[PDB]
């Protein structure tokens, strides 16, 4: 192979591993966050449902 | 917390209806005729503002149809009535299928009297409207803001950026 061949296809890996790796630290810091505050779409443990609740007028008054 | 606000001793001091509980179940149907309307005007407040403390002055107004419903049948047919409540009192589950004698008596007797028509099998439950001027009650729940929800998922769904990224798998 050419040295240019071997010195530019050595940029575009080092371009995509780069990138891979600044997106893997930004996968660890966003899910830190997300387990730490609970605001994201991930982590988001399950709670009780709401259209189960009857509002209906019941039986006695004081509800 | 806070101070739980009740209401003074005389805020609460009304004429109670001073009866038996056979004079009352002897009455009930024609109770429920004629006192319709401040008691369901009462109870729609009690189910909407839910809470007593909030229901007095409408609560007295049930304490001033009742006994004037009584008066009236103690002016006119005490007697009747009286030999009807007796009846009904007498029995232990306080039927109304033992007593249907003085029952027709005493209907007779209000009807010719008074003017009322007993209600019939079904009418005392039906859910009636009532017209009110009091506000709807916007928070009876004394609830606070609910918190904000998280925010949903929006965009077009790309593909994952160089795959897995699991250590070395490039795809
Ligand atoms: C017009 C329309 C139609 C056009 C059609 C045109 C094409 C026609 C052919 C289509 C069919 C596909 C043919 C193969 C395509 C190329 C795949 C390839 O070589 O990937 C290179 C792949 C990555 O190399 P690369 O330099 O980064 O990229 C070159 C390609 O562009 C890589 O490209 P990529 O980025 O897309 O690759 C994706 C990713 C790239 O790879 C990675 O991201 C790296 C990680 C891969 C997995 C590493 C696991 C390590 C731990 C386990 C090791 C197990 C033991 C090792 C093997 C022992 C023997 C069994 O690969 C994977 O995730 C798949 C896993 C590897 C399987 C590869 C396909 C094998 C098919 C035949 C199976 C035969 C047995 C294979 C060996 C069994 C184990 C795999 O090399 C390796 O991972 C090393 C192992 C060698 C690969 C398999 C060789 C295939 C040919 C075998 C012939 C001889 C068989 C002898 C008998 C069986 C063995 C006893």
């Amino acid at each position: 192979d050419a040295p240019e061949k071997n010195y530019e296809r050595t940029m575009a890996i080092l371009q995509i591993e780069s990138e891979k790796a600044e997106l893997r630290l930004k996968e660890l810091e966003v899910r830190r966050l997300m387990r730490a505050k609970g605001d994201g779409p991930w982590f988001q443990y399950p709670t009780i449902d709401k259209a189960l609740i009857d509002h209906s007028p019941k039986a006695t008054p004081d509800n | 917390p806070g101070i739980v606000e009740l209401p003074s001793l005389e805020d609460l001091k009304v004429q109670e209806v001073k009866v038996s509980s056979s004079v009352l179940k002897a009455a009930a149907h024609h109770y429920g005729a004629q006192c319709d309307k401040p008691n369901k005007e009462f109870m729609l407040c009690r189910w909407e503002e839910k809470d007593p403390r909030r229901c007095l002055e409408e609560g007295k107004l049930v304490n001033q149809c009742a006994l004037e419903f009584f008066r009236q049948i103690k002016r006119h047919c005490a007697e009747p009535f009286t030999e009807y409540w007796t009846c009904i009192d007498y029995s232990g589950l306080q039927l109304f299928r033992r007593c249907r004698k003085e029952q027709a008596q005493f209907d007779k007797c209000v009807l010719d009297k008074l003017g009322w028509v007993r209600p019939d099998l079904g009418e005392l439950s039906k859910v009636t409207k009532v017209k009110t001027d009091r506000p709807l009650p916007e928070n009876p729940y004394h609830s606070r803001a609910r918190p904000e929800p998280n925010p949903e998922v929006e965009g077009d769904l790309k593909p994952a950026r160089h795959g897995s990224r699991l250590f070395f798998w490039t795809m």
